[PDB]
RNA sequence: GAAGCUCAGACGAGUAGGCAGGCGUGGAGGUUUGUGACGAAGCCUUGGGCGUGAGCCUGGGUCGAACAGCCUCUAGU
RNA sequence: CUGCCGAAGUUUCCCUCAGGAUAGCAGAAACUCAGAUCAGUUUUAUGAGUAUGUAAAAUGAGAGUUUCUAGUGGGCCAUUUUUGGUAAGCAGAACUGGCGAUGCGGGAUGAACCGAACGUGAGGUUAAGGUGCCGGAAUGUACGCUC
RNA sequence: UUUCAAUGGCCCGUCUACACGGACCAAGGAGUCUAGCAUCUAUGCGAGUGUUUGGGUGAUGAAAACCCAUCCGCGAA
RNA sequence: GUACGUGAAAUUGCUGAAAGGGAAGCAUUGGAAAUCAG
């Protein structure tokens, strides 16, 4: 009767706990989105312009295979480790990102994705980098023996920690497996390999990224 | 558990029909130029690992029984252990009388016998 | 372990596995109703309709 | 010498009652159950074990000691058993329980086998 | 390296040993022997008993009823006639200082008797031979 | 071995010899070495180096404190100190 | 069959070249109470089966005296 | 027979000659530190007159070696510079990639164009390019130009 | 197995599009042996190491096996 | 049956079957006819 006992009352208030814990931060995201509305409504009413806020946050999509890339933009894709065509990965936004990503211009597409598009991926296409192996996330004592250190018990606390950009955002990197996406549903743009401004699907494309993910996804 | 073979075609050798010399063996195209080395489309296929059938059912008969040769009385009777695996084949070169005498010994142990009716 | 992967997005078991949230997570909710405050700045659509 | 350097010199590549395939290896050894070579089921390289094996309507086991294991005589001696295939099986179980239960479940199972064979062979 | 390259079935009994002794325990001095037991007749230089005595009767001393373990060849040095009561475990002891070692002094061991002894080699030094050949 | 080779598988595809004094004590029988060293005895032991072939005696390494006569060919120059402080006796063969 | 069993992940063009494991041939040592005039070897075959492949087993016909499996050695392979 | 790893064309100089060297690559064996130990990468600061270097933040990766030893030391194509230039091409270097070892989809067909880097299959979805017929797919929708 | 339909599929090898070879079939047919040297691995011994120039023994099968002799070679400066 | 053991291929003739309008051979997918197999 014991020794399982304790085990399975500990595993009950680990449940609660990471049930209290995505409750907060449900509420943060609700709270977070209400008041970029109301800021938004406070300053068109009075009359003062409201500004957008920097992403940290910005999801990257490699839109071109591996033949015929110079080795400056194919030495980025390793180091962004983007080594397949429709592949994915998070990189926090900053100026060494920002103009990094320019080089690879042509060759990779990214935005600005919101909780949804992130919370998808690591349900349906979140594999984690266990002992250098692409160990899914089918549970959640998975994600804690790679990050309890970091105070990271399950998948929603991942989420968080990635859509909320954590100070640990470094530290899940190496824990989460590239996101290996499908072409995507309805195809791209009739001439793949423009601009996003130009007609073309490549390059920072914002609020139409989500999109994408949702097909390729 | 059905038994599944990837491929049927053998493997003929190239220009093994338009040659009485060239055999239906498969041999390895070594020439440089060869449409057939590079695999281009149409060509014949080339043997590869990726061929290689199910470990669970490889060697297996259509029925699921892998082929034990058998010589004599003796070879049979180490079969009884595995009258669920094994199918015992009688050796081409083996007497009528033998063959009779081993294909009795095999009924009473209950081993299935491919070549019985000879 | 682990033969086969199930999405939580399809598979609601897997989820009450993966959340111990969804239980109850109440996804619509009134915040407004009958009151709304049309609210956009007298000079913003001045603004607007300028030029 | 001792068991495990028998097993590495006869086991894995020479023996009498050893029978090599395309794949697979088989143990024709009188005295082995499973009829197959690992340390565990071998005759010649292991201490005693217990088989047994047809004789014109009967059956008879094989069994060893360790003390008289030197002398080939009596290294292995028979008993005999020619009363029912059922009576057989609680005869073989009962004389297996005081020794190690490892090879029971090959044992016991060799036996109906060999009785199916009069059976089999009487219809 | 993942087996011994020699066909010795002796040398590959004390393979098997310790293989067990390395995954079953974590005394590292069972994984240096293993990858020791793996290297060629020319990694596995020889020892000498006066190479021996004197790391045992070096400096502090600390030698004491410490058994030395060398995986190798423990060769005899007649250049010494004065030979202390020494403990050794190796492969192989030449028939000179086998001879040395019992007369005057204390005992040879085989590396099976020294896992029987100090399955977790403590208070052993893992010796060496002189890789320069 | 022909089948081992790579032909079968390219088919397809086209006078003083020396002593040192930490070598005399091992020159002797071992009877002589079991009864002679250490033992303060009247009568030292005579080692002979031109039997086991040996020209001159060189001086590498050090001695037990018995004393010995080497008899010898031709010696180093430091060869014959050590073995006067051994106790022994240094004496030049024809 | 520790030279074994088992779980997991990633990967898969390829010239010169580097490495590993196998198929086949003549003869030698050992072993299988091995096969055979109640038909060995060979040969034919719109017969059957096995292997990714080198190749292997077998049915029927013809044939008439020797031949093969395994572990090693060997080469005018 | 199958499997695995897999370059090189130009370097390092040396030469009487062809060559070797030497690297590089591919490797083969031994041994450090779980590291700022690296990078065909970005960023910040820093001097000098976006770039420059040094130093440090981002980013990905376990990162070093000493040792011996195969094969290669061509050329073609295009871009960027680029002085001499003339009817006009033309010549000159340096660099870049691609190609040699490379099959597949498309451009009617093709050494280099457009996509895409290959175990055996099933299903789904696309790239490039297309949807009158040959030919799989709208004799689609909308706005114009043209006889 | 034969044949049909749809779809695709330039004749192979060698050199550098060619060119050069190829009427068909069977059998034969090309990295071999030896000496030196070097690396590496394995086995025996180990400050030693190597007896097959020679002597003994082996007559029942005897060009083998076994035993003895270290002059000497290499190593120990 | 002395053109003498076994008697292969190239090659030729007869019978049977099938195909064919300026080649054929090969590969994938099935249909038809023959023929097996569990």
């Amino acid at each position: 009767v014991a020794a399982a006992a304790e085990k399975k009352s500990a595993r009950q208030k680990k449940r609660e706990l990471i049930a209290k814990r995505a409750e907060a931060y449900e509420a943060e995201y609700r709270a977070a989105e209400r008041e970029q509305i109301e800021l938004a409504r406070k300053a068109r009413a009075e009359g003062n312009y409201f500004v957008p806020h920097e992403p940290k946050l910005i999801f990257v999509v490699r839109i071109r295979g591996i033949n015929n890339i110079p080795p400056k933009a194919r030495k980025i894709m390793q180091l962004l480790r983007l080594l397949q065509i429709n592949n994915g990965i998070f990189v926090k936004f900053n100026k060494a990102i920002k103009e990094m990503l320019q080089v690879v211009e042509p060759y990779v597409t990214y935005g600005i994705p919101n909780h949804k598009t992130v919370r998808e991926l690591i349900y349906k296409r979140g594999f984690g980098k266990v002992n250098k192996q692409r160990i899914p996330l089918s549970d959640n004592a998975i994600i804690e023996a790679a990050l309890g250190k970091y105070s990271i018990l399950s998948v929603e606390d991942l989420i968080h920690e990635i859509y909320t950009v954590g100070p640990n955002f470094k530290q899940a990197a190496n824990f989460l497996w590239p996101f290996k996406l499908s072409s995507p549903l309805g195809g791209w743009r009739e001439r793949k390999f423009k601009h996003f401004i130009e007609g073309g699907d490549a390059g920072k494309r914002d609020e139409h990224i989500n999109g994408l993910v949702q097909k390729m996804l | 558990v059905n038994i599944i073979k990837k491929r049927t075609k053998p493997f003929k050798r190239h220009q093994s029909d338009r040659f009485k010399r060239v055999g239906e063996s498969w041999r390895k195209p070594r020439g440089i130029d060869s449409c057939v080395r590079r695999r281009f489309r149409g060509t014949i296929s080339m043997p590869k690992i990726g061929y290689g059938n199910n470990k669970k059912t490889r060697y297996c008969m259509p029925n699921g029984l892998k082929a034990f040769l058998v010589r004599n009385v003796s070879d049979v009777e180490l079969l009884l252990m595995h009258n669920k695996t094994y199918a015992a084949e009688i050796a081409g070169n083996v007497s009528a009388r033998k063959r009779v005498e081993i294909v009795e010994k095999a009924r009473a142990l209950g081993v299935k016998v491919t070549n019985a009716g000879a | 372990a682990h033969v086969q992967k199930k999405n939580p997005l399809k598979n609601k078991a897997v989820l009450s596995r993966l959340n111990p949230y969804a239980k109850a997570y109440k996804a619509n909710v009134k915040i407004n109703s009958e009151k709304t405050p049309k609210a956009a700045g007298e000079k913003f659509l001045s603004v607007l309709h300028e030029n | 010498q001792q068991d495990e350097v028998i097993w590495q010199v006869v086991g894995h590549e020479f023996c009498s009652y050893r029978i090599k395939g395309e794949a697979q290896n088989f143990c024709r050894n009188e005295y082995n159950v499973t009829g197959l070579c690992n340390r565990q089921s071998c005759p010649l390289a292991n201490s005693r074990y217990a088989t047994v094996r047809e004789d014109n309507g009967k059956l008879y086991l094989y069994m060893k000691t360790i003390e008289r294991a030197h002398f080939p005589s009596k290294l292995w001696q028979r008993i005999k058993l020619s009363k029912n295939y059922a009576k057989a099986l609680e005869q073989i179980d009962q004389q297996l329980l005081y020794w190690p239960g490892r090879q029971i479940h090959r044992c016991k199972q060799r036996l109906t086998r060999l009785t199916q064979y009069l059976l089999k062979a009487r219809r | 390296r993942s087996k011994p390259a020699s066909e010795n079935v002796y040398l590959k009994l004390l393979v098997k040993l310790y293989r067990f002794l390395a995954r079953r325990t974590d005394s590292r001095f069972n994984k240096a022997i293993l990858k020791r037991l793996f290297q060629s007749k020319t990694n596995r230089p020889p020892i000498s008993i006066s190479k021996i005595a004197a790391l045992t009767s070096r400096k502090s001393a600390s030698s004491q009823n410490k058994t030395t373990v060398v995986v190798g060849t423990v060769t005899d040095d007649e250049r010494m006639l004065t030979v202390p009561k020494l403990s050794i475990a190796a492969l192989r002891f030449t028939k000179s200082a086998r001879a040395r070692i019992l007369k005057a002094g204390g005992e040879v061991l085989t590396l099976d008797q020294l896992a029987l002894r100090a399955p977790t080699g403590s208070n052993t030094v893992l010796v060496r031979g002189k890789k320069h050949a | 071995p022909t089948h081992v080779s790579k032909t079968r598988k390219l088919r397809g595809h086209v006078w003083r010899p020396t002593v040192n004094l930490d070598r005399l004590w091992t020159l002797l029988p071992n009877e002589a070495r079991d009864k002679y060293l250490g033992k303060n005895t009247e009568v030292a032991p005579v080692i002979n180096v031109l039997q086991s072939g040996y020209g001159k005696v060189l001086g590498k390494g050090r001695l037990p404190e018995t004393p010995v006569i080497v008899q010898t060919r031709y010696v180093s120059r430091r060869a014959e100190e050590k073995i006067k402080q051994a106790g022994g006796v240094v004496e030049l063969i024809a």
